[PDB]
């Protein structure tokens, strides 16, 4: 019996491949070669947010593009005033091993998670005076890899149990559970319309999920190793993934295909962090080579190198207005670039 | 009034070796200072001590040329009382401050290696700057005793010394004894003890290969022996001179005999200023690598 | 109004920074370890991740044992790269081969090349039985043990047949072949044999951590 | 789209030879330290043998040492694993799993039950 | 019958993701290029920002 299902899967795979090949009207390079390159982009460290004890695994920006939350393995979640290099808050964490941290889009709330398999939401703007934990979310059977707020009283979390989840912070329950991956889901990015979110995993696959109904509408493949970082394009019709095969590649939802390969012969280390710009023209990607590469998303070329970190770059972000780039790295230093 | 001192090599080689030291040490001392800055960026307590040692070396190098000129004129100071009282006070006391910083480096290394899981509070940049400032202040205060005395002593034999009246005085004899003992032998003894403890710990290590143990032993022996080679003749001669002055202040033949040796010993003591950088920063692989990166 | 909020930010920063200095002191005082395989080791030492604290000679140790996580360790093992050491408890009685290649992967991992490994060789007590009458992996799945003799630099460990000792040092040598190849001062793979009589593995890990910290002190203090 | 399509061996007499290759169309087949793992029925996945990125650095287990040999073929993108003199310790689904990442000598998790780049199809029924 | 159930889930997911309406890749890249062009003037990362108005 199982042979029949295997043959059915094989013929569906062949049909999908044929449809995708038909969809390949032209490559991105052919219609892109006519645009001017962005040039040798070089931005210096405008501000170094020193103060973390251990490696910075994650960081997130606030909506106002002025405050900044950061997560490090020493167990501290420091909120920074990047304008005046001032530490607004220093939140201790129950679990030191934190791999993700999120800032609520309306402020007032910050979430973090890691190997504890728990997403913890902290209330910043409280009438008591001090930041304390509000709701402790449990239910994921694997390590938390990425958590993102979509709005208040609701959060989307990715885990190492090959599943993504939606939560209601008031009740603390799982509204919708997303399944379908066979590898460790690593990064999730929300669409600007707050209705879909992609998830790259270790099975060399990227899946687009529908938040409300909760099904995997479209799946994407093309990498030969684990996808470590993912980031929606400033418009929610494309996203870019970085993998351990020392390459970065761009996907499109409405094409179900491959767009551009950001790889170079010297580059032999994987990608840890991917973050687009406000215009999407720059695909700033973190690398294990202790530096960040500013890949022009349209023209696949190394148009910038963000050298300055002694150890591996673990996280990367861009302000909402695009006025700054935060680069956390394993050298326990957060650097702002502009 | 004055001792009949005479020299046949003081007017020639001490200026040449001073010129060599000025030429070579200053770039190496600047490199050592930059390496110390780089280390103190990385929260290394040894960076502060290397910084202080380097800056003391720069002070010595900058005060050297006037003494080169002084030794060239056959022991004649032609630059005024205040200039003597300042530059001849920087010229001395600086080998002693450098020795104290070498002792601080040795003690820090011994605490770090022999006891790697204890004394966390002493191995801090704050403690480093506190101890460095304390030793700077105490060395300046303890060796500012000559500053209260007039130092322009002149004999009847066409000599005019800035420091060190060669007929020799009681206060300068006592101060020289204090230097020769406290400012030289005690911190050198502590340096020897610290590096012996370091070698013991290194031989006790399991992850250390025999080749690395041999390299560490050679480096530590170099660290101990260079200071002695540079400094022992000068302080031995000072001890002898002060001793016979105490026995016979009117004695003058031995001063004439050992004038040349005394100036030669000063010239040799000047070599440690270049010995310290090329052997505390340049030799090591990581410091040399970051210097080359610079 | 701007000046008032400026002083408010300055005083908040001052409080946060003094708290961060205290936390720096605490964090530097503490040493971190990761257990990879046993619950028996955790029990004798003193949720997604289990945290264990213990004290030896007034030195604070933190031990992290991974619990509710999948068998794929290929990325969450990257977190434990700043730890003092990775305690790798091998069953050693196929368990032996899988553990051998797990140790290979840990040793040759890019982020664990600077991370030292402590190797403990569990299940030594029943190793004597399994070599005396088991006729098992050491006899069959590792036929090279027959042509392998006991090295001269072998601890006595009396009260056992020479075959027991030679098999023990045989699989220890199999681990040390991976340990020595591509091995430098970055990590050493300290080999030890488990002792269930007492919990002296705490002292073994303490001595290994002392050696590791002495090695990095030799590094950063420019003594090498 | 990493694929590790297998070429089934079939029946082999005790002491015979099979020497069945595999297929690969997703990865470059030159930067991955691929090995061989098999799941005998009633046992967990067990390692067999390894081959380096380009050549040499062969590793075996005793159950396969001196009996079967590997042959990486870059041109055909095939891992041969020439096998002969079969014993009862056989009749497993053979997976020619590859390294999780390229340009490294690290195989952290290949014998797991949920590894992705494994493949299936080589039955070696004795 | 767990393996056959997993195979059935895989094939039903494949058939649900096989009917998705797809457009040509050139059409799916033209909109991305247009979006990059439209927001180019509002990106301080690419377009240099005045020093007076730069918060950093």
């Amino acid at each position: 019996e199982l042979d029949q299902l295997r043959q059915e899967a094989e013929q569906l795979k062949n049909q999908i491949r044929d449809a995708r090949k038909a969809c390949a009207d032209a490559t991105l390079s052919q219609i892109t070669n006519n645009i001017d390159p962005v040039g040798r982009i070089q931005m210096r460290t405008r501000r170094t947010l020193r103060g973390h004890l251990a490696k910075i695994y994650a960081m997130h920006w606030g909506t106002d593009s002025r405050l900044l939350v950061s997560a490090s393995q020493d167990g501290k979640l420091i909120i920074w005033d990047s304008y005046t290099t001032n530490k607004v808050h220093a939140i201790p964490l129950r679990s030191s091993w934190v791999m993700t941290c999120a800032y609520a889009p309306s402020g007032n709330y910050v979430a973090c998670g890691g190997l504890d398999n728990i997403c913890s939401i902290y209330n910043l703007k409280t009438r008591e005076g001090n930041v304390r934990v509000s709701r402790e979310l449990a239910g994921h059977t694997g390590y938390l890899s990425c958590c993102r707020f979509l709005d208040d009283n609701q959060i989307v979390t990715s885990s190492g149990d090959t599943t993504c989840a939606l939560w209601d912070i008031e009740t603390g329950q799982q509204t919708t559970t997303f399944t379908g991956h066979t590898g460790d889901v690593m990064s999730l990015s929300l669409a600007p319309d707050t209705r879909l979110f992609v998830s790259g995993a270790c099975d060399a696959s990227a899946k687009l999920w529908d938040v409300r109904e909760g099904m995997c509408r479209q799946t994407f493949t093309g990498h030969e190793s684990d996808i470590n970082a993912i980031c929606f394009f400033p418009n929610g019709n494309a996203f870019a993934t970085g993998s351990d095969d020392a390459t970065c590649r761009l996907f499109d939802l409405r094409a179900d295909q491959e767009l551009m390969t950001y790889s170079h012969d010297n580059i032999i280390c994987g990608i840890t962090s991917v973050s687009f710009s406000k215009s999407g023209r720059l695909l700033l990607a973190g690398y294990d080579d202790f530096n960040c590469n500013v890949w022009d998303a349209l023209k696949a070329d190394r148009a910038g190198v963000l050298a300055g970190h002694d150890n591996r770059v673990s996280c990367l972000g861009v302000t909402d207005d695009g006025m700054a780039v935060a680069t956390g790295s394993w050298d326990s230093f957060l650097k702002i670039w502009n | 009034e004055g001792c009949h001192v005479d020299s046949r090599v003081d007017h020639l080689f001490p200026p040449s070796l001073y010129i060599f030291v000025i030429g070579v040490g200053l770039p190496t001392n600047c490199l050592a200072l930059w390496a110390a800055y780089r280390q103190v960026q990385q929260r290394n307590e040894l960076g502060v001590y290397l910084m202080n040692l380097s800056i003391a070396d720069l002070l010595y190098i900058c005060t050297l040329p006037l003494w080169v000129d002084y030794f060239l004129h056959h022991d004649n100071w032609i630059h005024g009382p205040g200039s003597c009282k300042l530059f001849g006070f920087i010229f001395y006391t600086n080998i002693y401050i450098s020795i104290a910083f070498l002792c601080c480096i040795s003690v820090d290394r011994y605490l770090a290696v022999a006891h790697p899981l204890r004394f966390a509070r002493l191995r801090r940049v704050k403690t480093a700057v506190a101890v460095s400032s304390v030793v700077w202040a105490t060395e300046l205060g303890a060796n500012s005793a000559p500053l209260f005395h007039d130092e322009l002593f002149r004999d009847r034999y066409n000599h005019t010394f800035c420091f060190e009246k060669f007929p020799m005085e009681g206060w300068v004899a006592w101060m020289n004894l204090y230097r020769v003992f406290v400012g030289f032998l005690f911190p050198w003894a502590l340096m020897l003890l610290s590096y012996r403890g370091i070698l013991r710990a290194v031989r006790g290590s399991v992850s250390t290969e025999r080749q690395e143990k041999a390299k560490i032993k050679r480096l530590a022996l170099s660290l101990i022996a260079i200071v002695l080679v540079c400094f022992a003749p000068y302080h031995v001669l000072l001890l002898s001179r002060s001793a016979i002055y105490l026995g016979r202040p009117w004695d003058c033949g031995f001063e004439e005999r050992v004038f040349s040796a005394y100036h030669s010993s000063l010239a040799f003591t000047s070599l440690n200023c270049v010995a310290d950088p090329i052997l505390y920063c340049l030799v090591n692989e990581g410091a040399r690598s970051d210097v080359a990166k610079a | 109004d701007q000046r008032n909020e400026e002083k408010a930010q300055r005083e908040a920063n001052k409080k946060i920074e003094k708290q961060l200095q205290k936390d720096k002191q605490v964090y530097r005082a503490t040493h971190r370890l990761l257990l990879l395989g046993k619950n028996t080791i955790v029990k004798q030492m003193r949720s997604g991740i289990f945290e264990t604290k213990f004290q030896v000679d007034k030195v604070n140790f933190h031990m992290f044992d991974v619990g509710a996580q999948r068998d794929e360790r290929r990325k969450w093992i990257q977190c434990f790269n700043d730890v003092t050491a990775i305690i790798f408890v091998v069953a050693s009685s196929n368990r032996l081969q899988a553990a051998l290649k797990l140790f290979d992967s840990i040793w040759n991992n890019k982020w664990l090349r600077d991370t030292s490994v402590i190797l403990f060789l569990n299940k030594q007590d029943l190793l004597a039985e399994k070599v005396l009458a088991g006729k098992s992996k050491i006899e069959d799945y590792f036929p090279e043990f027959a042509r392998y003799t006991t090295p001269e630099d072998a601890t006595p460990e009396p009260g056992e047949d020479p075959r027991v000792t030679r098999a023990k040092y045989f699989i220890r040598d199999e681990f040390l072949r991976i340990s020595t190849a591509s091995g430098d001062g970055r990590h050493y793979c300290y080999p030890h044999f488990t002792c269930a009589v007492d919990t002296e593995n705490i002292r073994r890990v303490f001595n290994d951590c002392r050696d590791i910290i002495q090695r990095m002190h030799l590094r950063q203090y420019e003594l090498l | 789209q990493v694929q590790l399509q297998e070429s089934g061996g079939g029946l082999v007499q005790p002491g015979g030879s099979l020497r069945l290759s595999c297929a690969a169309s997703g990865f470059t087949f030159s930067n991955y330290k691929m090995n061989w793992v098999r799941q005998a029925p009633g046992k967990g996945l067990e390692w067999v043998s390894d081959i380096s990125q380009s050549g040499a650095s062969i590793s075996y287990t005793g159950s396969v040492k001196g009996r079967f040999t590997i042959s990486r073929d870059n041109a055909k993108n095939t891992l041969y694993l020439q096998m002969n003199s079969l014993k009862p310790e056989d009749t497993a689904v053979y997976y020619c799993a590859r390294c999780p990442a390229p340009f490294t000598r690290d195989c952290f998790d290949v014998t797991s039950t949920t590894y992705a780049y494994r493949g299936q199809g080589t039955q070696v029924t004795v | 019958t767990a393996s056959i159930a997993q195979a059935r889930k895989l094939v039903e997911q494949l058939k649900m993701e096989a009917n998705i309406d797809r457009i040509k890749v050139s059409k799916a890249a033209a909109d991305l290029m247009a979006y990059c062009e439209a927001h180019a003037k509002e990106d301080p990362l690419l377009t240099p920002v005045p020093a007076s108005e730069n918060p950093f």
